Order: C-alpha cells, then structure tokens, then sequence
C-alpha cells in the first residue's frame, strides 16, 4: 500500500493519544510540584512508566516506513523524529549496566559531603554552607581546601565510573549510526531540508571556536582589570604577568564572577539601582508585580495572557504543611493549560525572575498552534535567549521610570552606566571562555581523540590557555576536575548557553534597530513597539517546524552566526578599560603556579 | 477525571453528505492489508474518545450546539411564531384585522 498516506494516518493516531497522555503526566507533575506530598509519588510512577511505554512501542512502529520517498518535508522530519530508536539498540545487559551506572552516578553526585579535618564529624554539602563559605570569604587556605575537598572526595570515585561510561556512550552512539557521541550532541544543530540553508553536525565543530577570538581582546582587558583589582585587594597572591588561581574567581567552575563584583566594582561610591523600597512603600504584592510586568508584553504586541491563569497557577505563600518547590518554572501541561511555579516575594531579582518566567510562558503560547511533535524550539538556544532578552530590556532605569516607579528628575551619567555594564559583564561575557573550553573537552572526550592518560594534563593546559585558570594545588591523572559540575554527571549538552548568549545579543540588536531607538546598545527600550513584537512572533510561533537557519532570517538580517553585537554592547566598558589597564600587561603566562 | 463519554469519528473512507449520519464501527484500513474486524498493521479504530476536563483551556472544553433547520414542503404549514394582539376599542371608526 501507499506509505505517505498511512504515515500521516499513523502520525495523527499517535498524536491523538500523545496529547492527552502528556497532558495527564504534566498535570500530575505540576500537582506534586505545587502539592508536595507522599501520596503523589506512586501516581507519577504509574504515569511515567506509561509515558515510556507509549514513547517506545509507537517509535518501534516507526520502523516500517521507508523514509526515503516522502515528499513533504514536515512529514519526513516528524517521522524521522519518531524514527529514533533510542538507546535500546544494544543488548539488555549492556542497557541495564548503562542505566545502573547513570543512576549510581546521579546518587553519588547528589551525596557531596566534605568534612573539615579539625572536626571530622561535620560534613558540608553543595548547598549553602560550604558553597557559601567558599563564595563569601577573604582567605586563601579555607577556599583552597574547600575546592580540593570537593574535587577530590567527589572528583575521584566518579572517575572509574566515567572511564567506562564514556566508552559505553560512544558505543551506543556507534550503534545509533553516529561515529561519536559528540555528533549525537551536535545532531540538533543540523538541518538537511531546504537547499541553500543546509547545515551539518561537523560544521558546528569549527563554527564554535572562530566566533570567540573577536571577543578575546575584551576578555583579556577584563582579565587584566580583574588582576589589577586582585593586586590592590589581595597583595602578594596573584602573578601580575600570569593569572589568578581557580578558586579566586568566585566560583569553583569559574562560570560566573558575580561574587567578585564587590571586589572589582568600577565605582563603588554610588550604590546600584534597587527599587525594592518602591515595592515596600507602595505595597506592590505578587499580583501587582505580575500585572505591571504583563503591561510590558501588552505594549510589545504579543497576545494577552490567558484568563483563568491566576486561578490554576500558584504564585506565593506555600505557608503550612502544603509545601511547593521554590524553583521558578513555566509549565505547559497541554490542552490549553499553562501555569507558573515560583515563590514570588518583594525583590527586584524576583521581578526579573517573573519577567523571565512569563517570557517562557509567552513562548509556550507561541507554539500552541503547532502539532504535538512540533511544540518545541528550533534549537536549545532560543527559549532562554527569548526569556533573557526582555529581562535585559526591562532592567533599564528608563523602563523603571516609564511605569511611574521612578521620579522623572534623576541625574544619570556615564558612571552608573559603566558600573552596570561591568556588573553585567562579569557574568554574561565572563562565562563564554569557560563554556567554549568545557564544550571542547566534552567533544574531544566523547570523540576519543585523546587517550585515557591525556585527560587531566590536556584539560589543565587548555584551561590555563583559554580561561586563564591555574592549579592552586597540583593534581594527578586520577583526578577528574570537570566531574564536579552540574552538567557533567547529568549527560546534558552545554553548548546551549554558548549560542544562547549570541542569540540574545543578535536579537536584542535587531529589536533595537527595528524599535526606533538610538544610542548605545545597552540602553535600548523595546516597550510600546508593536512593530518589533511581530518580528519575534514570526518565528516564536513556528517552533521546530522550520530550520534554525531559516529562524535566523526573520529577526536578524543574516543567517550566519556572526558575533556582531557583543563587541558593541560592552563598548563603553571597552573604552573605559582602555584608560584603565594602561600600565598593566594584558594576558597571562602559562609558567607560574600558586604552589610553585 | 476526564469525560470519555464523548466520541467523534476521525477516520472514514469518504466524506459526509449534507444531513448524513453514519454509525458504522468498521475498523479503518489505512493500508491495503485486510483486517478481520481488529486493528493491526494498517488498521485503526475510526472513533476517538474525548477527554474533556474542567482544567481544559479555552477552545478545548466541551461545547453544546443545536442547529435548527427549517423545511417548507408544500404540505400545510403549522410551525409559526406567535402573533400578538392589541385591545379592542368601541364606538370609534377604526380599521381592524380580526
């Protein structure tokens, strides 16, 4: 019989039950995440196992279709998505071994406990405490000891597991018609549909490093400024020619330098802008915050937020034994069900968090018209970019004053602009080299280009070159420093946050261009710009129904992945640093270590 | 918990004529393999059950619809709307419609 027609019928029959089963599972997960109780675990057991038994046997049926003659690109793509066989392509023993090692890795990583040697009866965890002591302290021995303890008592026993975990992962990557698991992680960043916009998994391999060298001078100037600040704050502890140790950045992974902002403040005489007192005096509750934030979306042009939402979704005050998770999430339960899960309080951080969450909620509405299997973004770097672009746009003092939150007679100058630019740069642009080096490490360790022995040496020698992070204490081959990270024992791709930031900056620059705004790119306002909303909405609704190459054609001018706006956003910061690190050599030397 | 008492046809060989109803429960044949009254390789059940819930969003909730169709066959007509009447007045030359 015909294939394409019966393929469409099978797709529709699948989607009919997929919609309601996913709806039920998401509703149960939402209910427990709002109502944390003991009786809401067995129901998720019976729901998740059913969801798994629905996602595989239907995919098992997605093998009788010869996906080579289908003319429709959408049907072919959807069937290919269902044509995935998962990790069940191996034997049962190997699959159960993989599941066992994943579960035990998660459990052991979730049991981080290090004791202070003077009192071995007091072990701390990754939660506040050890992490809080490390982040907010002025000392060298304690922070270094905490770093060593965390990366030795958690970074050693996971190494033998990782040894065969990597080879098993690459093994069923080979069994899944992929040369390496790196290409498995790069399969998403690939399109093989319409001509002229073709992309390949191997293209992203060389598409990552070439867009960073243009940002390298800015990172070098920032590192020189940080080194000078450390010299005037931590005398005789940082090499002026070289760089700083791993632990002195602020975080053990060197991901963010937010904890270092107070030490490296450009102009600490003037405090940063905080209008929490405005909420306190004006009595702006959670509903007022949410409505005043929704006025931004109303002004943008996106559709108004659905009625009944305040009823179903919890917002504030878990209160009594009725406990709810305080992790702000946007839940798309399906069948027209969208909800928010956050512990709203009186804080501008909570203001921006609610902004990001409602941005995710609006993105959830965006792909409502898409079919069941096309209700996802084109690539992983779009959801968070969309969430954060508006948060960056809604944090300007002009935006605060526009809602009447601020007086019309301020005297803002370049000092506060520079201070805010450097405060935001310590986290935004200060994580790109770490993301790049971590992604290279994961790609090469899943590619097999480096043997077992060339793991610690290569990792440290490239970390010193790229980020500028030296070993506070020497390590040996048995140590696995990257193993003490969230997205290293969880098998989650980390390239999301790399392209995500560039998507943020490109889309923000495009909105500023087509938003009737002039001046520096860090002071753009997109409120009350209906024309700018349509530019985003043209792609937000599409989701995964169209290529990401086509996605970078309705918002940005060019489909190429060019880092245009990063060098212009921190332009005042760069020209201020031009007059800052005049007497300090920029860069670092890979020959000095804190121990020797 | 979900109102599953509502079902609707999803697969049929052809369309519906105006004012045509079919309650046939024959298993649809997407492919060419015959099926002896049971679904299988290329056969699916032609009716799908609704899962209506109060938690359903706008447009997905159950809706009650009634369509009135008016027929005027040459037979005598009896379905007609009400016709009101005024009050009678006496001893005054008026025009009436009894």
């Amino acid at each position: 019989s015909t294939i394409e027609e019966q393929a469409k019928t099978f797709l529709d029959k699948f989607n009919h039950e997929a919609e309601d089963l996913f709806y039920q599972s998401s509703l149960a997960s939402w209910n427990y995440n709002t109502n944390i109780t003991e009786e809401n675990v067995q129901n998720m057991n019976n729901a998740g196992d059913k969801w798994s038994a629905f996602l595989k046997e239907q995919s098992t049926l997605a093998q009788m279709y010869p996906l080579q003659e289908i003319q429709n690109l959408t049907v072919k793509l959807q069937l290919q998505a269902l044509q995935q066989n998962g990790s069940s392509v191996l034997s049962e023993d190997k699959s159960k071994r993989l599941n066992t090692i994943l579960n035990t890795m998660s459990t052991i990583y979730s049991t981080g406990k290090v004791c202070n040697p003077d009192n071995p009866q007091e072990c701390l965890l990754l939660e506040p405490g050890l992490n809080e002591i490390m982040a907010n302290s002025l000392d060298y021995n304690e922070r270094l000891w905490a770093w060593e303890s965390w990366r030795s008592e958690v970074g050693k026993q996971l190494r033998p597991l990782y040894e065969e975990y990597v080879v098993l992962k690459n093994e069923m990557a080979r069994a899944n018609h992929y040369e390496d698991y790196g290409d498995y992680w790069r399969g998403d960043y690939e399109v093989n549909g319409v001509d002229g916009y073709d992309y390949s998994r191997g293209q992203l391999i060389e598409d990552v490093e070439h867009t960073f060298e243009e940002i390298k001078p800015l990172y070098e100037h920032l590192h020189a400024y940080v080194r000078a600040k450390l010299m005037n704050a931590y005398p005789s502890y940082i090499s002026p020619i070289g760089c700083l140790p791993a632990h002195l950045l602020g975080d053990m992974w060197g991901r963010f330098w937010t904890n270092l902002y107070s030490l490296t403040v450009p102009f600490g005489q003037k405090p940063n802008i905080d209008v929490t007192d405005a909420m306190v005096d004006q009595a702006w509750d959670a509903q007022r915050i949410f409505k005043e934030a929704e006025k931004f979306f109303v002004s943008v042009g996106l559709p108004n937020m659905t009625q009944g939402f305040w009823e179903n979704s919890m917002l504030t005050d878990p209160g009594n034994v009725q406990k709810a998770v305080c992790h702000p999430t946007a839940w798309d339960l399906g069948k027209g069900d969208f909800r928010i899960l956050m512990c709203t309080k009186v804080t501008m951080d909570d203001f921006l968090t609610a902004h990001h969450e409602m941005g995710h909620i609006q993105y959830d509405m965006a792909y409502a018209a898409q079919p069941f299997l096309l209700r996802n973004g084109a690539n992983e770097g779009f959801h968070e970019a969309v969430g954060e672009i508006m948060s960056l746009s809604a944090a300007t003092p002009k935006h605060l004053k526009s809602i009447g939150l601020l007086s019309p007679d301020f005297q803002e100058d370049n000092e506060t602009e520079i201070n805010f630019l450097l405060k935001q740069a310590l986290t935004i642009v200060g994580t790109l080299p770490f993301t790049y080096m971590l992604e290279k490490w994961r790609w090469m360790v899943f590619k097999g280009e480096i043997p077992k022995d060339q793991w610690m040496k290569k990792w440290w020698e490239m970390k010193r070159e790229i980020v500028g992070v030296v070993e506070p204490v020497p390590h040996d081959e048995t140590y696995c420093d990257p193993a003490s990270l969230f997205h290293v024992s969880n098998d989650y791709s980390f390239i999301r946050y790399y392209t995500r930031t560039l998507y943020q900056f490109q889309f923000q620059e495009a909105l500023c261009q087509a938003a009737k705004h002039e001046g520096p790119l860090h002071k753009c306002d997109i409120s009350n710009s209906t024309e700018a909303g349509q530019k985003l909405f043209n792609m937000l609704r599409l989701g995964k129904s169209e290529p990401w190459t086509l996605a970078l054609e309705n918002v940005v001018g060019a489909k190429n992945m060019n880092v245009r706006p990063l060098l212009n956003y921190f332009e005042p910061l760069f020209t201020w640093l031009k007059d800052q690190n005049k007497n300090s050599f920029v860069g670092w030397s890979t020959d000095w270590s804190p121990y020797a | 918990g979900g109102n599953y008492n509502y079902l609707y046809r999803l697969f049929r060989k052809s369309n519906l004529k105006p004012f045509e109803r079919d309650i046939s429960t024959e298993i649809y044949q997407a492919g060419s393999t015959p099926c002896n009254g049971v679904k299988g390789f290329n056969c699916y059940f032609p009716l799908q059950s609704y899962g209506f819930q109060p938690t359903y969003g706008v447009g997905y909730q159950p809706y009650r619809v009634v369509v009135l169709s008016f027929e005027l066959l040459h037979a005598p007509a009896t379905v007609c709307g009400p016709k009101k009447s005024t009050n009678l007045v006496k001893n005054k030359c008026v025009n009436f419609n009894f």
